[PDB]
């Protein structure tokens, strides 16, 4: 196509150990949602992972609600949401 | 298993059981035992020498009339053959039973003679059944045919009687 | 030639009931004092 | 809404209600429908509430244990989820089951207004033992995602460690004021007090642990040799370590084939004794929940070998069943089979249906399975009715298959090969434990075979030094070890079933019997039966043999023969409840037969001479024949059948008393 692309294959062949978690981070960045719901015929590690993801979502929602209910400045909605998300994800 | 006779060379003076220094039980456990005799002749040694010299010169088999099958191809075909589990119908069972009966009577008759390769055994019956099932597996059929048992009995006969009688 | 292993934590259970003399509860009460104190009508400490 | 235990999908309320409904409303006809068995449903047993009556008889007997079949949870519709929750999370679901079993025990007398007091029931701690949790996949095919799951395993017990005290409550005493506290263990950790609990005495480091006042519990470690149903390519068998607790301690003995269902566990192991540093690779073991020592495919264990063990089972209230419970219907079926005229041929025919003819061989195998009577002298002597059978013959006579069938049918035998066994490996040896790094005792093949049948294939290939061990086993049913760490007499009440070939690997009529057998006289005389199983070439015999081995290949899964379950329970009942005795009419026959054989032995080694052990073998065979027909006394026809079996085993009718040779075409009938 003419665009410039780095030699990812040689970089993998030289330093594959770092590229393992690089691929893992990229895969977790765009992970599709499961079509089938979880059930009783499902693995124990899988239900643990589902509970961990739901628990993380509950932490994020609860901290967002507490910080928004504090109402520090009482005042740009999108920038406010971005800053609140960043402070929630860092705290 | 690969083995030599008692003196290292087959001699027709003694019985086949004598120079196959091998107990009757462990002999009966082998389904097929081949006597591989090195009988000299003017014609066969010519063709053997031509074959061996061609292999040594060209690093390949002599005959160009057939393409030999690659080991991976043989392996996958043998796996797919091993997936099969052939069975036997009443007629082929009856033929196997008759062949077993005649084999045991022949082994009774040749026991006193010097041409004995042993005494016929139910393990020989089971070996015939297993060779027939393997031959049916090569044909990729769920049934064992009459020709499979024909080939099995022919193989048992040519293993011992054919080369020794010549 | 491996790295230093890292240790992290995640809140799951309620745990033991909080006590007033605990440092975390004193910090939380002080934080609520800063955020929620009103002199007349304004959060003077929050604005300060 | 509804609460779920973290890490699981289990609700205490939902599981409690589901299991309570299951216990109140289960019928064994559900298990019949689930196993696709509609024609076997009967009104009087299947339609009765199974766990209701089981909990009732649990209340009457003082039993505190419920044996729960996990397949029954799949039989019920509402507990099909709970079944999976039992397999994935045994640790809390079992506790839920115990709590609701206690609730059900309260409810059965609260609702129905029984006279039992509630205090005794609510003081008791009821616990459940799930079993039959699924397919018996191997230990080495399991994965770290299977940790803390319910697993079912086959195995043979090799050894067990002594009773180990694991400390549950800790007792600490003050040095200065003698104030004591008791602290419970919490997940394997005990909190020792830094300061004295007293208000008056608060001295630091004044609390010392008194090891004998603190309470302990029983913990035992059993090394189990696993026998998987499926074995992968080139998998070599291994030994697992399984931990039993409390009541289950000393319920498994060395050499028994058992069905262990338990929890797959993993712990880290310390690299050094002085350091608390643990290893990253974990050690796996099975935390045992239930042990099943009874299979319907094989015979039950001999009750004469475990009498004090049954008494200790009653004392400890371990209540793991050792023998099958015989009902009334199957008992009546046992009697009506025992009254049949051709019962002897029927039972001998039902031994090995895939093995054609060998009727006298099967009759002898049957009598060895039944056994003679065991007599315990009040002075201190002991006579064991163990029949030893040698099968010498031509190759391919289905004798190795007879050994395989007997090894599968016996409770605790061991199958060995000639010269693949050693004298040390048959009796006892010293080994190194992988866990304790200590010298431990481990039982050899003959001791492991006590109470069962030791099958020895290729008995002629065994060396004479190894062959010298069997003498004491066949004469006194013991092995007297005087070695570096062992000076004791070990009971090996094992029946020897051996297979052998002649010297020339085929029987030679020109040679006599004794030269063909090629066993020394002090060894061969200990055998109760010596079978000369010869391959005679015939028309009709070869035809029928070919047909018999050829109909096996008609289908992928291949007169009247009894099922193996009924045959095993018949032999178990006859061994347990029938002890025939010799009468004077049997005595006269026995004496006359012995003197007749001794007079026949006067003619001129080449022939098998009569022996005092042949008289004892006649007694044991007559007792086994009488035990077969459920008679409490040995009659004269029992002695005649014993003599007939002994004479026909060695083919005394075919042989010439003078020369000692055996003809083929003349007297023998194939
Ligand atoms: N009378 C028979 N009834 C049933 N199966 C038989 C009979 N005779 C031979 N066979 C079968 O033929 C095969 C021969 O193996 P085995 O008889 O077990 O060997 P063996 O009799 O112990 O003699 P060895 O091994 O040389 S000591 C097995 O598959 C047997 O099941
Ligand atoms: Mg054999
Ligand atoms: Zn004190």
């Amino acid at each position: 196509q003419g665009t410039q692309a780095d030699d990812l294959v040689s970089a993998i062949q030289q330093n594959a150990n770092h590229f393992t978690e690089l691929f893992c981070r990229a895969i977790d960045n765009n992970m599709p949602l499961p079509t089938k719901e979880i059930d009783y015929k499902d693995d124990v590690l899988d239900v643990i992972l589902n509970q961990r993801r739901l628990r993380n979502e509950r932490m994020l929602s609860d901290r967002t609600n507490e910080i928004r209910s504090e109402n520090l400045m009482d005042t740009p909605p999108s920038s406010m949401n971005d800053a609140l998300r960043e402070v929630v994800e860092d705290e | 298993a690969a083995a030599n006779p008692l003196y290292g060379r087959y001699n027709p003076r003694l019985s086949p059981l004598d120079n196959i220094n091998l107990p009757a039980a462990l002999l009966s456990r082998f389904d097929i035992l081949f006597l591989m005799l090195d009988i000299p002749s003017r014609d066969d040694d010519e063709k053997l020498a031509e074959h061996v010299t061609y292999v040594h010169m060209h690093n390949k088999q002599p005959d160009l009339d057939f393409t030999p099958v690659e080991p991976s191809k043989m392996r996958e075909y043998i796996a797919y053959a091993k997936t099969k589990r052939p069975v036997m119908s009443e007629a082929v069972n009856d033929y196997v039973v008759q062949a077993y009966i005649r084999l045991r009577q022949d082994s009774k008759r040749e026991m006193d003679s010097k041409f004995s390769f042993g005494q016929a055994t139910p393990r020989t019956l089971l070996g015939i059944i297993r060779l027939s099932q393997a031959l049916a597996k090569l044909r990729l059929a769920d049934m064992v045919d009459i020709d499979d048992v024909e080939e099995a009995l022919r193989l048992v006969r040519v293993s011992k009687e054919s080369l020794y009688q010549e | 030639s491996f790295d230093r292993p890292e240790i992290y934590s995640a809140p799951v259970l309620q745990g033991e009931s909080p006590n007033d003399d605990d440092n975390t509860e004193i910090i939380k009460s002080f934080k609520n004092f800063i955020l929620e104190f009103r002199l007349d009508s304004q959060f003077i400490y929050r604005d300060q | 809404p509804l609460r779920i235990i973290w890490g699981t999908n289990v609700s205490i309320q939902e599981c409690t209600t589901n299991f309570r409904n299951f216990l109140m409303s289960f019928k064994y006809k559900f298990r019949k429908i689930l196993d696709e068995r509609e024609e076997f449903i009967n009104n009087t047993t299947d339609e009765e509430l199974y766990y209701i009556k089981q909990l009732n008889e649990m209340r009457e007997l003082g039993t505190s244990n419920l044996n729960l079949d996990a397949r029954n949870l799949l039989a019920y519709k509402q507990t099909e989820d709970l079944y999976h929750q039992l397999l994935n999370y045994p640790q809390e679901v079992i506790s839920i089951m115990d709590q609701t079993i206690k609730d059900c025990m309260v409810s059965l007398i609260v609702d129905n207004n029984l006279d039992y007091d509630l205090d005794e029931i609510e003081t008791k701690f009821y616990k459940v033992r799930p079993y039959n949790v699924g397919s018996c996949k191997g230990m080495r095919e399991l994965n770290p995602n299977d940790i803390d799951k319910l697993i079912n395993l086959k195995g043979l017990v090799l050894r067990s460690t002594p009773v180990i005290p694991d400390m549950k409550v800790a007792f600490f005493k003050c040095n200065v004021c003698d104030h004591t506290m008791a602290v419970e263990i919490d997940r394997g950790v005990i909190q020792e007090p830094a300061r004295c609990e007293r208000i008056d005495c608060n001295e630091p480091n004044s609390m010392s642990l008194i090891h004998n006042r603190c309470s302990f519990a029983d913990k035992q470690v059993i090394k189990l040799q696993e026998t998987p149903d499926f074995v992968p390519d080139g998998q070599t068998p291994h030994s697992i370590s399984l931990c039993v607790y409390d009541e289950l301690v000393d319920s498994c003995r060395a050499g028994d084939r058992i069905e262990v269902t338990g929890t797959f566990r993993s712990i880290p192991i310390r690299a050094n004794s002085r350091q608390r540093v643990l290893k990253s690779l974990y050690k796996t073991y099975v935390d045992v929940v239930h042990v099943k020592k009874v299979s319907d495919k094989r015979l039950d264990v001999d009750t004469s070998t475990i009498e004090q063990e049954l008494m200790q089972n009653k004392v400890d209230h371990n209540e793991v069943e050792e023998v099958r419970q015989i009902t009334d219907q199957d008992l009546a079926k046992i009697r009506e089979v025992a009254a049949r005229e051709d019962l002897y041929s029927l039972l001998a025919r039902s031994i090995a249906p895939s093995i054609y003819e060998l009727e006298d061989v099967k009759k002898g195998i049957l009598l060895q399975l039944f056994g003679g009577t065991n007599k315990t002298f009040t002075k201190g002597g002991r006579y064991r009715g163990d029949i030893n059978i040698l099968l010498c013959g031509d190759p391919s006579t289905s004798k190795s298959q007879i050994l395989q069938y007997v090894h599968k049918i016996t409770p605790r035998g061991v199958y060995t090969s000639g010269k693949g066994s050693s004298a040390v490996g048959l009796t006892a040896y010293i080994t190194r434990d992988v866990d304790t790094k200590q010298l431990v005792l481990e039982s050899g093949a003959l001791v492991l075979s006590d109470g069962g049948v030791c099958c020895i294939d290729e008995f002629d290939k065994m060396s004479d030094s190894t062959r010298s061990v069997l003498h004491e086993v066949m004469e006194q049913q013991t092995i007297s070890i005087a070695k570096a760490g062992i000076i004791t007499t070990l009971n090996a009440r094992s029946s020897i079933l051996a297979s052998a070939n002649p010297i020339g690997s085929r029987y030679n009529p020109n040679l006599p019997v004794t030269e063909n057998i090629d066993l020394p006289p002090p060894l061969l005389s200990r055998f109760d039966l010596v079978y000369l199983v010869l391959d005679k070439v015939d028309e009709k015999n070869d035809r029928e043999l070919a047909k018999h081995l050829t109909n096996l290949y008609l289908e992928d899964k291949p007169d009247d023969v009894l099922p193996v379950e009924f045959l095993t329970m018949y032999i178990s009942y006859a061994k347990e409840h029938i002890h025939p005795i010799i009468t004077e009419a049997a005595k006269t026959e026995l004496v006359r037969a012995y003197v007749g054989m001794r007079k026949m032995g006067d003619d001129s080694e080449k022939r098998i001479t009569a022996t005092t052990r042949q008289l004892e073998s006649m007694i044991r065979l007559a007792e086994a024949h009488a035990k077969m027909k459920l008679k409490n006394v040995v009659e004269l026809e029992d002695v005649q059948e014993a003599v007939r079996l002994i004479r026909s085993a060695i083919k005394d009718y075919a042989t010439d008393p003078k020369t000692g040779k055996i003809d083929m075409n003349l007297v023998q009938t194939g």
